[PDB]
């Protein structure tokens, strides 16, 4: 994993560079966000729950998916999705602290497709809940760590699709 | 140089996860915390996950209040782990034996 | 795939083992020195039975026109048709063994090899399923006294989603209150010097209650009172009583 | 490991090939397909 | 299913099946019809056996349908009568089947992690269960009912 | 694996269904035939190692793979080649028993062809080898457990091929 | 392909090399001995039909294989597999004129094992008949020629094992 | 970074940032702007830094430019500094990371073997580092010389 | 791991042959080169740290690979090469002395290229830098030792390429 | 491909055999159902526009999949995905007449679930509109064809799963 | 190939979207540099010929892949070499003036490894030819146009390695 600040200074290492004025613009932008990063994210570790329970009641919880036959039948399958959902809030709220995708690309969205497919897990409501809590976080968070943590999000639904 | 040009050279490597890995060990005089957050390490790690989605919780419990009282050792508890009819189902049945 | 196709199954070929001893009859005096016997009709020689007779066209012309009278579909079979064939004895290939037929094992209709056999079986699962149902109550105890005694309420555990669930169900089944954090991520507390300090009284000192609400909770000596919990009295403490400093306070430690 | 560490992942240099078989048995996710990695190594000639 | 059982615990042992083995799946296939009358029994009268659990649960537990309660509502009581038929009909699974395989591998399994995230009181449904076990034994007999007893214990034990 | 019983079980889950006529007549049909089948498991069980040398003499022993250059020339080879028809024998018995040859998909057949090809197995030899011993395991145990028997010997020669 | 005159021309081309006193020793070596290979390659030519009709005779004619079962039992499968002896025999002279294998390289065990694998047909079998017609060639040609055309039978016999 | 060091070592135990670790990348994302102004400082004055601890070094170790030394000759010398301007910029690299990650990953693991395999005395190194110390210290604050040798220390802690 | 000795016996006993005259030759002609070949193994095994050296300066010690954004830029990667280089000369070692490229194959090639390429290690250098520890082996060991470790160096090349 | 008759004569040539008592059984089998078959087909060809429309109609005609962004949004991949029910509806029609799934193997599932991989086609989709179209079919031709037909469509289900 | 403006237009009608603020960005900023682009890939039109000779002499042109046993030292290799630079060179310009490298996926890179690898042409060597290739064309062309233009050569010197 690579945050901004390791991104920057592996930019300018892989020229043999100094840091120079555009490294320090982009430094300064991430230690200014840094605060409102880290606010966010301690609301967030704090409502974890309360969002998963949220998101899945307004996307998926009364369609045909949790009737029997759906991928979301049995407990063990609820339980399996619901982990699922918990992950990605984690993944994403790192991926918010870090200011850098690249965590998702390394734990999370390598070779998730073909475990889905293999498993035969729906990707479209996959994504249909992944941008319901992308709702929810956003609404307890407050605009900007709402579209800090959307980036990330549709990361996320953007690597699956 | 440019963005294609500098992500080939950044991504050149074994992996930036052989540095980042942290090791679980038990140490002198752990608290209770301690030696549970221990006992669900060796869970992800035998089981690739935690285990609360594919068990009912009756199964491994006299395993972990074992260890939570350090009657077993680290090695002790990867055994019976192992030997335990969660590992059979997981990642026995399901597969051959190569 | 077409008619003339080749299978591994049905390859009852030397083919791809090199047995260079095994062919099939092709000289008269073949039948002295390699050869058998046909074991079915299909492989017989060109117009005889298996056994080497001329074969016959195995069907007469029926005598007695009669449903009552003359032989018919209720007539039984006469013992000595399987003697002229040589089925009777054990060296003959249509011997036929009625202890591995599916004709001999029991019938399941029967009502009375089914009650039988129900008592049979309940004999050998209830061991098994007693000593089951004890593990699993075994668990459910363990599990509530270490939630009464802290175990699950380390920040640690409280920050994974899975634990705060685990929390919430504690609370909920009135085991016991778990101090968490505020909507904004701070801890609770009750009184503001340290964090996680949680209220008491009047419920922390009351007994059979250890997993209200949780149905059958068997935790303990369930089947009787507990003893008076009487002892009012200080023992004088030989060679460990405490010794603390004089003329000062142990401040901390 | 000893007695007192949990196992890890471990990349490895010289077992002779133990290093790409073992990344791809980590990288890949559980249950993500049915293939076995290391069915056998390849015949050698000889015994 | 104690054939499947069976096969698994002497496959791990790379052995054929010892004659106590043989034996206990002998004893099940002869005990099958009554299993199957059994299973007909509990099957065919699930609405009575639905409707009188319901009634004893909110008898003995009115907070869960009390004003705000989990099942409170029309629609949130219509889904617990739902759930206790889910696990009427595990229960039946489970009988014709000679073990708990079924019921604990559809149902339990998990079930704290889902009625956890759900809001759910387990000991509610524990309680549900249990009221259906004694209304389902009222309708057996003596050895009928304890052999069928048999399986609402065990997930009354994993539901704890 | 799942055997007679779990097969229609899930099958009438599966469409949240109570178990019909259909149901009813498959198990019924299960039922009957478990003590033939228990039978035929306790014999094989028996006579396991003189099905094996049988099914060898028959087949492969006098030929030239074991000979040297064939597959299975050194004691190791025949040693693991023996050891491969144990397998195949129990597996079979298992299959036979459950009334379901799942378990031969889940434990036997999943990447073994791949193995045969990157050893340098001969696969022919092989089928060969399984129907002489589907003769002697017929042969020993009468003709219904001996047809039921070659149902799970004649899949293993299919996935095989 | 590559014959005994391109093999050394082009390891002497492949060094920025003349033709020094080595090449000229194998060069001498093909130019003496190849008087005689033009005389077994017409008299192959004169004989192919009686070679491969003789070396079946001998060779798997009355075994088991041509039997109902065998691989070669239908008249297709007995038709390919002449067909199949004939391309050996002609593709073995073509490398004996050339003195090199590396057309049987390129135009015969390319893929060949892989594709009787798929087939069905059985390799010992096809190895002893493609010995079976070295001994009548090595017969019909004398001992140099039958030594020098054994040579590639041998090569096409260690590419198929 | 402080940031990816606190997330994998909070990532192993499998649970999120506690409140102290939270605390410190906090104050990390505070303290950024000074960082950013030392880096500068000791970015853009990179000629007299290397010029000057490479006279230091010279005056310390005659015998490495000495004739035959391995630094001897117009192209060894101008090769070791571009070592001592090399490690100058992984300082600043550490410096902006708020740790030694980015100088310990890149031109630490394995300095020795390198450096024995290139005939280079490690000592040599050692003594242009602390001298380029010093010459850089030199143009800094109290606080901010402190904060910046913490650095050169440990580089030459990791290079003896 | 074969030598020549276990190759050509490994060649009889696959034919349930004795020891005829051709495998006398092959043994006689490693028995009479086994000295030579002790002395070799001995020499290269003094100066493998000085072999290194000087072929890493003659090849790629100056080029732009060793500077920022070249493979083997960090002190770790220099490290990790070297290692690399030195497994390359003791397997080539080994081999010149069993007279066979087996362990080559087994210890060394054996998904070599695939690691590199997951790597990203630029395969041509290494091939380069193999060449050029070739050249100062052959210097060190004289002509005809030179020869014999040009092959395996050879051999490994080919397999790397 | 090969039918019901083909298969018995198969199985009965592969083995030596003329077509016994169970060979006139299946036969008979055959002979008894052939023209409720011809009427199914019948009957299947005058109404395959119909049933393909009433099919999609029912499983994704107003799902997100039609909708941008979903695999048969623009014109080009809805015309092209009803020309694949169109072909999958044949084939299963072929399959009922003939009474073996052979063609199915060798014309429809071999290399189909890789090309829709490849493509990007969602398996899950299709299996679903291939279950409805055995609806409506099994609707139109009544009970008994319905089940013949069912029959083969499960067939390509589990082949494409 | 899709170009600036069709990828643009992709994105906003995959999601039923029409063009909003972020679409008119990017379309405005292809639209003010399409200018130069035009005046690139005309001065590159112009001078093709001795960018490719001027590449091949400072990288290439007095190695030892140009003597004997290097990749193209035959004239046939040498023509092939110089022609696929040509393809490198023509394939780039379409690149920097549709602003789009999927033209390069689609008709360069695609299968291009496996040829190469296949023929055992070097791939370092390649892409240093086209890294020199880079600056001359980025000389011809000036700074923006140059860096326009590298972006496209590292493109295909990323998707070759
Ligand atoms: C086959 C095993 C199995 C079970 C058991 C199962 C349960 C299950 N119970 C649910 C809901 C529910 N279950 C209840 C149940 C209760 N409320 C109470 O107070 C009582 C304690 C209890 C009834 C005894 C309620 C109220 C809901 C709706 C919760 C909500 O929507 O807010 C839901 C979500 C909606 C749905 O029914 O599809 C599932 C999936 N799924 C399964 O596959
Ligand atoms: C860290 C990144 C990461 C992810 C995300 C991950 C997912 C993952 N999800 C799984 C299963 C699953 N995932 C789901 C999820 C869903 N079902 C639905 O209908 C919804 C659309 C969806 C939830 C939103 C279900 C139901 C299963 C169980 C499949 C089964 O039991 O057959 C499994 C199989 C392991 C097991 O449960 O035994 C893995 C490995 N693994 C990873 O390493
Ligand atoms: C016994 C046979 C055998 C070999 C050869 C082998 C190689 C091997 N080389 C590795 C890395 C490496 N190999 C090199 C090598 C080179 N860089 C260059 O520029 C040069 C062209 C080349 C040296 C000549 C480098 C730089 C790495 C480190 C990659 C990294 O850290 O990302 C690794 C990763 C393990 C690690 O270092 O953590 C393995 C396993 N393993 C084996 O079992
Ligand atoms: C199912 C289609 C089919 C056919 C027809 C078939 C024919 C066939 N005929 C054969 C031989 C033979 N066939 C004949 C037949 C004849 N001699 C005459 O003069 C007559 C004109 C003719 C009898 C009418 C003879 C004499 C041989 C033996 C030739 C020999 O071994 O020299 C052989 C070699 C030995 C063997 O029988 O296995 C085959 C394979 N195989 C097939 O799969
Ligand atoms: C130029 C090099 C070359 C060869 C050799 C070659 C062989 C080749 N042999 C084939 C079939 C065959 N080959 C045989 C051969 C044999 N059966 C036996 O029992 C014997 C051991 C063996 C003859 C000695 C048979 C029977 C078939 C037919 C397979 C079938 O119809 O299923 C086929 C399938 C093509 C067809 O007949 O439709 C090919 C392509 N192709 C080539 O390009
Ligand atoms: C970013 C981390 C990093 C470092 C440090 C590094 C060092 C490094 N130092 C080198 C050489 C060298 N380095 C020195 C250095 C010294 N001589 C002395 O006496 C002094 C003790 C010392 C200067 C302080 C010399 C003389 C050479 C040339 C050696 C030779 O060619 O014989 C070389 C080979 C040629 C080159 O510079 O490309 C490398 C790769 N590479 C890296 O990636
Ligand atoms: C972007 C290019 C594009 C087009 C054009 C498109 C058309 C399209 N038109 C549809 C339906 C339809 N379209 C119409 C249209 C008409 N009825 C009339 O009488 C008029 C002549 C006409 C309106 C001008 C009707 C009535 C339906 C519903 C048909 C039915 O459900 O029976 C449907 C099926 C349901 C749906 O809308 O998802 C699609 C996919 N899809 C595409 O991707
Ligand atoms: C085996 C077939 C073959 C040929 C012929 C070949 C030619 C060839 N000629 C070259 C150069 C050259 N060739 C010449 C030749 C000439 N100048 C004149 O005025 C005369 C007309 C002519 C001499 C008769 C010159 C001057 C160069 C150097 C050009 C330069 O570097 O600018 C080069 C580039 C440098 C090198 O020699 O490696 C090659 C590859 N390569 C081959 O593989």
């Amino acid at each position: 994993m690579q945050d901004a600040i390791t991104s920057v200074i592996n930019a300018a290492d892989v020229q043999g560079k100094y840091l120079d004025a555009n490294s320090v613009e982009k430094l300064r932008g991430y230690f200014q966000t840094g605060e409102l990063r880290v606010r966010a994210a301690a609301t967030i570790a704090a409502n974890a729950a309360t969002i998963i329970k949220e998101a899945v009641a307004k996307s998926l919880l009364y369609s045909d998916i949790t009737r029997p036959g759906g991928n979301m039948y049995t407990t063990r399958r609820y339980a399996a999705c619901i982990r699922d959902l918990d992950y990605y809030l984690r993944y994403a709220t790192y991926g918010m602290l870090a200011g850098d995708p690249s965590i998702l690309d390394e734990r999370v969205l390598n070779g998730l497709k073909e475990t889905y497919n293999s498993l035969g897990v729906p990707i479209g409501a996959t994504i249909q809940a992944i941008q319901a809590m992308k709702e929810v976080t956003g609404s307890l968070v407050g605009s900007d760590a709402g579209k800090e943590m959307g980036l990330y999000f549709d990361y996320i639904c953007s690597g699956l699709s | 140089q440019n963005l294609y040009s500098i992500k080939y050279k950044v991504k050149q490597g074994v992996s930036k996860l052989r540095d980042q890995q942290k090791i679980f060990e038990t140490k002198g005089s752990l608290s209770k915390d301690a030696y549970l957050s221990i006992f669900q390490a060796a869970c992800r790690q035998i089981f690739e996950r935690d285990i609360s989605t594919f068990v009912i919780g009756n199964e491994i419990e006299n395993i972990k209040i074992q260890f939570i009282k350090g009657q077993i050792s680290v090695k002790e508890m990867i055994n019976a782990l192992g030997k335990s009819s969660v590992y059979l189902k997981e990642f026995y049945n399901p597969y051959p034996n190569i | 795939s077409g008619y003339g196709d080749y299978s591994y199954s049905t390859d009852r070929t030397k083919g791809h083992v090199n047995q260079y001893y095994v062919d099939k009859a092709r000289s008269r005096s073949d039948w002295g020195n390699r050869n058998v016997l046909p074991a079915s009709e299909g492989d017989a020689v060109l117009g005889r039975t298996a056994k080497g007779a001329v074969a016959v066209p195995e069907f007469g012309i029926p005598q007695l026109d009669d449903p009552v009278l003359g032989f018919g579909p209720d007539s039984m079979v006469d013992p000595r048709i399987a003697e002229a064939d040589g089925a009777v004895w054990r060296w003959d290939a249509g011997f036929v063994d009625e202890s591995m037929t599916l004709a001999s094992c029991a019938d399941i209709s029967d009502e009375a090899v089914a009650d039988e056999a129900f008592a049979k079986f309940r004999g050998s699962v209830l061991a098994e399923r007693g000593a089951m149902i004890t593990k699993a109550e075994s668990a459910t105890a363990s599990v509530i006294t270490s939630l009464r005694d802290g175990l699950y309420s380390g920040e640690a555990q409280l920050l994974t989603a899975s634990g705060q669930r685990l929390a919430n169900v504690a609370g909920q089944e009135k085991i016991a209150t778990i101090s968490g954090y505020t909507w904004d991520g701070q801890p609770q507390t009750e009184i503001p010097g340290k964090p996680f300090v949680k209220s008491i009284g009047a419920m922390d000192y009351m007994d059979g209650v250890e997993g209200g609400d949780v149905v059958a909770a068997k935790v303990g000596a369930f089947w009787k009172p507990k003893a008076p919990k009487e002892v009012p009295y200080k023992r004088p403490m030989g060679a460990n009583t405490p010794e603390l400093p004089y003329n000062t306070v142990p401040r901390l430690v | 490991f000893g007695e007192v560490r949990v196992p890890f992942r471990r990349f490895p240099t010289l077992p002779a090939a133990n290093f790409p078989n073992t990344n791809t048995l980590f990288d890949k996710q559980t249950k993500q397909n049915s293939v076995v990695i290391v069915p056998s190594f390849k015949a050698i000639t000889g015994n | 299913s104690i054939v499947t059982k069976s096969i698994v615990n002497a496959d791990a042992e790379a052995r054929y099946l010892s004659p106590g083995e043989l034996d206990r799946i002998k004893s099940f296939v002869l005990s099958g019809q009554r299993r199957l009358r059994i299973a007909q029994t509990l099957t065919e009268n699930r609405e009575r056996i639905v409707k009188q659990g319901g009634q004893q649960l909110f008898q003995r537990r009115p907070d869960v349908v009390s004003p705000g309660g989990n099942a409170y509502g029309e629609e949130m009581t219509a889904t617990c009568l739902r759930d206790l038929d889910y696990y009427l009909r595990l229960v039946t699974y489970g009988i014709i089947a000679g073990d708990v395989t079924p019921i604990e591998e559809i149902g339990l399994v998990g079930v704290k992690e889902m009625y956890s995230a759900l809001g759910t009181p387990i000991s509610g449904v524990a309680e549900g269960i249990r009221c259906m076990k004694d209304v389902a034994c009222s309708l057996l007999s003596g050895e009928d009912a304890a052999e069928v007893g048999f399986y609402f214990d065990y997930t009354l034990a994993a539901m704890q």
